[PDB]
């Protein structure tokens, strides 16, 4: 078996600048390289399937070289339809082939989150439940992780979290961090962020 | 213009069997390879199966190597899957695509719609929305079965308006929410399944 | 150079792989193949070095008791295609080309060169340069 | 059934586990490999030499795994899956993939483009040349083989039956190039083989198939493969994998599918022409299609003999024609079901004379040594042969002349009828006497010339025929004639339509190409060339459109290369019918310094050259320019010593005055003194010397100096190496 190890990981530009993602490899590997691109939701597209060699109803912006060790993939211009992930293969060795894929998320500028907290259970807490949760909006990069007052656990539903895809404008995210205690078994949402100075906390406790 | 399009998937209890084809628009079946093509939900791209051309010699990536059962034919178009074995482990999303040329180098031109096969023995129920005070978000939480669909009043939030995917908790139940962001509104929540509607109206109140 | 003529003979089977690499032995050697009608009549087994700087492969009879060396690549080549046929089936078979798939993997890769000049004769001689 | 995979660690033994699949093996028999069953072993050791441990593995197979499972109908070709029920012998032997590979090493350059001139699904087969194929007799009888019984039977069309197709055809199996692909089972129709130093090439012809192998000296082989559309060919790969990848050709076409097994399709070949010589046979199944692009092409790189005297793509492009014509007429005889006479004699007659021209001028080998050899199922040319023996043994127009020396040129052991030979002498002497009166030769002429040419030139007695004819054909060759010739030439050239009309050399044919003149490129000849072409009113127009005022200059150049080029430079025909000019080692002979060469009586020929003589009887006209001077010397074979002779003065009997003649076999030599040579003239019988007494009255303008210029003066050349000079 062959392992394909995929550099960088994610990379983030602007619209317009060559942004370039090569595949390694285990074996010493000839030639033939097969790019692809996964929209989120959407099903895999082929884009070049040796180095150069890019053919399909994909843009031909694209480009590819390297030889015998890596393969790299150019885009000579970046454009807004461009954001996906990327997965490459390798096809000199059969055994089975693919790479570990790389986020590409268009940028611009930079903002934070805005943090806000939901205490009221009101017409919840008679039903037999509460729910207090934490909303960060509007945010880049990525990275913000979530820790609790009481202990961050799958108990409490802390550690569920889910990421909305960029803003279709200031392609920004949203994350929202969900605390459920079914049947009501310090509460604070503690964010951190590299867009602040310090994971300040917004805490709630009744 | 090729197309494909998959029929199969649903849910299966673990250690059973299931069979995914596949249907070829515009292409000559008897021309080709074909792939099937493995993803799994938040992971990666992961090859499985190439049979050859017509009914022929298939090779089998490794994890499934004895749990595979792969097969074609050039009469329907026909090129089935079959999971006879594996449990736990097989829950993804499955993909048929074909080959360039015959030859492995080119990778493949060609691909399909999807396939979502998933592993658990459940059954529909009813969710429940919670208004937020005083970013204007909604919340949703335990249901089942997928999906559930929420607006924001009526035409005018486009912008703002961020609808989150559902997450699996650990009582085999989803949750999601929608947001919106002013700096009185309703959320607009359905359920198809259950037939649920729960509006909540969004007027600030006091906290501490 | 130190050639070969392209066989030695061999009693039994476990002196087969612990014959050394002929490619470190000598420098340049001539393939050579047996002289029997039908292979399959004959032909014992298939022995496939890899890791060798020239990896070979030696076909072995009993009742002849011979070990020939013929061409590395075209050798597995040309059994994976009469193995390979879409009639032919049997998990004996499944067995075979699944470690046939990789057996070229690990070791050196074939020619990118380009052949000398000079005529050729037809498969009679066996692509002999000779003019005439 | 039993696959085991082991781990080796020291030499002992080694550890593995055993899985039987389906069926039972003697797991007994693991310990010592089966040899013992009708079953074969497969182990793939990977040691490493540096005396680590690595694994082995093993799987034991059964035996059947290894053998196998008009219209295309009847006789097919069948393709191999592998080497084990077909010659396996040169697949393993061979040095492919582990030397050099036969395809290119990129399979993307493989696929190639099919050419504007391959067939479509309006016309499957393609273009046929327009004097189309007469159509077979109604109520007529098709004998079962080629036959003449008569001289008007060389003439009207004889048809003859394919049935040679259905019977005597052979079912043979072919091995492409250095077991680039597996073995091809066709059944045969004929074989060709054309052999030299520089190059051999063996062309393989079957129902629905042919194969060329073109293989140089020089260069690089290549074989080109036509099989049926329907078949597909796999390529022999150093993968494993039971995938198919598709040999160097172009898609498959209406009727055929082309394989090209060769590596020039980028890395040699100069051109994107690649795709050129794959398109070949899908052009025509007409033969005359082939020959004709052959014939073309052929005249070219004689032109271009001096940059380059080995053109390697003219080499390549011809012989694929050869082959394809072959191909073509085996073809279009096993479809439409009825030969021709005159189409089986043809390619006896193209065999020879493009072979030559291949090899000599294309390949560059000693034209000694050129040969070539033909087997067809459907032509016996031993016995056609003895019924042209019988048919001789048993006035004519030039145009039954032709057709009586073309099928006695075709087919030839080397042994050739007196009256064939007595004939041709005829010939020559007819067009002479013509040629000394008009200035040009009409196509009937021009072709009964060539063979007439061919005839005597293919083998004291044999010998003494192609000296006096080679004077002959020099003769007829004048600076006022060759520009007449060389006009031919480029009217036919520029005229030419390769789609709808066969090009055929004797018909651009002339003595000149059979003379030995090598000075018609000097300057002065030249310039005369242009200045003659406006005479032809089309071809100048035509000229001036596509080649610059500069590019006619050299074009005209190139046309009269040609005359100097083909006979005159041909070393194996000089060395056997002039011994004499290479006796004593020379510089002159092997140099090009001796301009033009006259053979004498035995033993004896003059010689025309620019610089100082090292042998022979030297005469050096004087009224010529020091920088551009001429000398005629006389040489010998064994007198090799140097000296001078002395021009003397003769005077001419008046013409009625002498009925005898002391003359005949004498030359008149005619020059500027520009240095300049113009009129070779050999006064054959008294009929010409009476015409020479005749000056201003003499319908031959050599003979008459009020044609000319202040600067013509004569020189009266002799048998005996005497020069002397006419007063008058
Ligand atoms: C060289 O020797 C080899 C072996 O020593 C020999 O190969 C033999 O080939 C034949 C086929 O031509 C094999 O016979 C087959 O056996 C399988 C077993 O399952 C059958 O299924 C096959 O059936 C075919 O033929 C039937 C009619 O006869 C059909 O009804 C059916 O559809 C199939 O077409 C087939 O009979 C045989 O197994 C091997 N021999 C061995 C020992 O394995 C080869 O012929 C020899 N070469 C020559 C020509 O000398
Ligand atoms: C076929 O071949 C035989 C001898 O090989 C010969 O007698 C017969 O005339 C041939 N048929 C024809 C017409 O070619
Ligand atoms: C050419 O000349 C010959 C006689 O020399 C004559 O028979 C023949 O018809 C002529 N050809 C043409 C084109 O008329
Ligand atoms: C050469 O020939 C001429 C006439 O043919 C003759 O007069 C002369 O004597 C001859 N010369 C010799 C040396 O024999």
């Amino acid at each position: 078996d062959i392992q394909m190890t995929q550099s960088p990981s994610s990379v983030s530009a602007s619209v317009g600048d060559r942004v370039t993602i090569t595949c390694r490899a285990s074996q010493g590997i000839s030639s033939w390289l097969a790019w692809y691109q996964q929209k989120p939701g959407k099903a895999p597209k082929l884009l070049i399937y040796a180095a150069s060699s890019l053919q399909s109803g994909v843009p031909s912006r694209f480009s590819g070289s390297g030889s015998g060790t890596d393969f790299t993939l150019t885009i000579s211009s970046l454009q807004p339809e461009d954001f996906a992930t990327y997965y490459c293969q390798q096809a000199n060795n059969f055994p089975l082939t693919f790479g570990g894929g790389t986020k590409v998320e268009i940028k611009r500028t930079v903002a934070a989150p805005s943090v806000f907290i939901f205490p009221p259970s009101d017409e919840q807490l008679k039903s037999g439940t509460a729910s207090v949760v934490c909303l960060l909006n509007n945010f880049y990069p990525r990275e913000a992780k979530v820790q609790w007052k009481v202990d961050n656990a799958l108990q409490s539903g802390n550690s569920q979290e889910s990421v909305t895809e960029q803003d279709s404008k200031d392609s920004t995210y949203s994350l929202s961090s969900t605390l459920t205690l079914s049947k009501a078994d310090v509460y604070a949402c503690e964010v951190t962020h590299q867009g602040l100075s310090s994971p300040v906390t917004k805490s709630f406790n009744r | 213009e090729v197309q494909l399009v998959e029929s199969g998937g649903g849910v299966v209890q673990p250690g059973r069997s299931l069979r995914l084809s596949c249907g070829a628009s515009g292409f000559t079946f008897n021309t080709y390879a074909m792939h099937w093509v493995r993803q799994a939900p938040g992971k990666g791209v992961e090859w499985v199966a190439v049979v050859s051309d017509g009914g022929g010699n298939r090779y089998y990536a490794a994890s499934v190597k004895g749990r595979f059962t792969i097969s074609r034919d050039n009469s329907k178009n026909t090129l089935f899957l079959q999971l006879n074995t594996l449990r736990p482990e097989d829950t993804a999303v499955y993909y048929c695509a074909r080959s360039r040329g015959n030859h492995y180098y080119y990778g493949m031109d060609v691909w399909g719609r999807g396939t979502t096969v998933t592993v658990s023995s459940a059954s529909t129920k009813g969710p429940s929305v919670f208004p937020l005070a005083p970013a204007l978000g909604c919340l949703v939480k335990d249901y089942f079965p997928e999906p559930v669909t929420v607006s924001w009043n009526s035409g005018a939030l486009t912008s703002g308006v961020h609808t989150f995917p559902a997450v699996l908790q650990s009582s085999g139940l989803y949750s999601l929410s929608s947001v919106v962001t002013v700096p009185t509104y309703i959320c607009n929540v359905n359920h198809k399944p259950s037939n649920t509607k729960v509006d909540k109206r969004v007027e600030p109140k006091s906290c501490d | 150079t130190p050639l070969f003529f392209g066989a030695k003979p061999l009693s039994d089977v476990s002196l087969i792989i612990t014959e050394p690499c002929v490619s470190s032995v000598y420098e340049a050697w001539d393939y050579a193949a047996p002289p029997v009608s039908n292979l399959s009549e004959a032909l014992s087994g298939i022995v496939v070095k890899t890791k060798c700087p020239v990896p070979e492969v030696i076909l072995w009879f009993k009742d002849k008791q011979m070990a020939y060396w013929t061409n590395p690549y075209v050798t597995l080549k040309g059994l994976t295609q009469s193995v390979g046929e879409e009639h032919k089936s049997g998990d004996i078979r499944d067995a075979l080309l699944d470690a046939l798939s990789g057996v070229w993997v690990d070791s050196t890769p074939s020619s990118t060169n380009i052949p000398e000049n000079g005529c050729v004769w037809g498969a009679d001689r066996l692509f002999q340069r000779v003019c005439q | 059934a039993l696959l085991r995979e082991y781990s080796d660690r020291n030499m002992s033994l080694k550890l593995e586990a055993f899985y039987p699949t389906g069926f039972d093996e003697e797991l007994i028999k693991s310990l010592h490999w089966g040899n013992d069953r009708k079953h074969v072993f497969l182990v793939i050791v990977k040691v490493n030499p540096t005396t680590h441990e690595g694994d082995v593995g093993l799987v034991i197979f059964p035996k059947y795994l290894l053998s196998p499972y008009f219209g295309f109908l009847s006789h097919p070709v069948t393709p191999d899956v592998s080497f084990f029920d077909s010659s396996f012998a040169p697949y393993l032997t061979t040095q492919h993939l582990v030397a050099f590979t036969t395809f290119p090493p990129n399979p993307l350059v493989w696929h190639l483009e099919r050419a504007e001139t391959a067939a479509t699904a309006e016309r499957p087969f393609g273009v046929s040349l327009l004097p189309a194929r007469p159509t077979v007799p109604k109520n007529t009888i098709l004998e079962h083989k080629a036959h003449f019984a008569t001289w008007d039977a060389l003439a009207r069309h004889t048809f003859f039956s394919a049935e040679a197709i259905i019977t005597n055809s052979t079912l043979r199996i072919h091995v492409p190039l250095f077991g680039s692909v597996w073995p091809i089972r066709y059944w045969a129709t004929g074989s060709v083989l054309l052999t030299s130093d520089s190059g051999r090439v063996e062309v393989n012809i079957g129902v629905g198939f042919m194969s060329s192998l073109i293989s140089l000296s020089s260069g690089l082989p290549i074989e080109l493969i036509v099989v049926p559309h329907t078949v597909k060919l796999n390529a022999v790969t150093s993968d494993t994998t039971w995938f198919q990848l598709n040999p160097p050709g172009p898609d498959p076409g209406p009727s055929y599918r082309v394989y090209l097994l060769g590596r020039g399709l980028d890395m040699n070949f100069s051109k994107h022409a690649t795709v050129d010589i794959c398109a070949y046979p899908e052009e025509s199944l007409d033969y005359r299609y082939h020959l004709s692009m052959a014939h073309t092409e052929a005249l070219r790189m004689t032109t271009k003999a001096d940059q380059h005297d080995i053109n390697e793509e003219s080499y390549y492009h011809i012989a694929a024609r050869i082959a394809t014509s072959i191909f073509a007429l085996s073809e279009m005889g096993r479809t439409t079901e009825y030969f021709l006479l005159d189409e089986i004699v043809d390619v006896q007659y193209q065999l020879k004379f493009l072979n030559y021209i291949l090899m000599r001028i294309g390949a560059g080998a000693h034209p000694n040594t050129i040969s070539g050899t033909s087997d067809l199922i459907f032509a016996d040319p031993s016995q056609l042969h003895d019924e042209l023996s019988l048919l001789f043994g048993q006035f004519i127009s030039y145009d039954e002349a032709r057709d009586q020396l073309k099928t006695a040129y075709a087919l030839s052991r080397g042994q050739d009828h007196v009256n064939a030979l007595s004939l041709a002498r005829r010939v020559i002497m007819s067009i002479y006497k013509g040629l000394l009166v008009k200035q040009n030769l009409n196509a009937t002429e021009r072709q009964a010339l060539f063979f007439a040419s061919m005839i005597l030139l293919n083998f004291s007695s044999r010998v003494l025929d192609g000296r006096t004819t080679l004077l002959l054909m020099t003769s007829m060759c004048t600076a006022a004639h060759a520009t007449q010739a060389a006009l031919n030439i480029q009217e036919g050239l520029a005229y030419l339509n390769p789609s709808k009309h066969m090009f055929t050399i004797p018909n651009v044919y002339s003595p000149c190409m059979g003379s030995l003149r090598t000075d018609l490129t000097e300057e002065i000849h030249v310039m005369n060339l242009l200045s003659a072409i406006p005479t032809r009113p089309g071809l100048n127009e035509v000229l001036h459109t596509q080649l610059d005022e500069s590019e006619i200059f050299d074009a005209a150049f190139k046309t009269m290369m040609i005359f100097t080029t083909w006979t005159a430079k041909d070393l194996h025909i000089l060395h056997t019918h002039v011994p004499e000019v290479f006796t004593c080692q020379d510089a002159a002979a092997r140099n090009g310094e001796y301009v033009l060469i006259l053979p004498a009586v035995q033993g004896h020929s003059y010689v025309i050259t620019r610089n100082k003589p090292q042998r022979g009887l030297v005469y050096s006209l004087a009224d010529v320019d020091v920088y551009n001077p001429i000398s005629v010397v006389y040489l010998s074979k064994d007198t090799c010593v140097s000296e001078h002779g002395v021009i003397e003065t003769v005077a001419l009997p008046h013409p009625d005055n002498l009925k005898e003649c002391l003359y005949c076999g004498s030359v008149f030599l005619r020059y500027l003194t520009t240095g300049a040579i113009m009129d070779i003239i050999i006064i054959d019988s008294k009929d010409t010397e009476r015409q020479l007494a005749a000056m201003g009255n003499s319908t031959i303008p050599p003979f008459n100096p009020d044609m000319h210029g202040d600067d013509s003066k004569a020189v009266l050349l002799f048998p005996n190496g005497t020069v002397v000079t006419l007063l008058g």
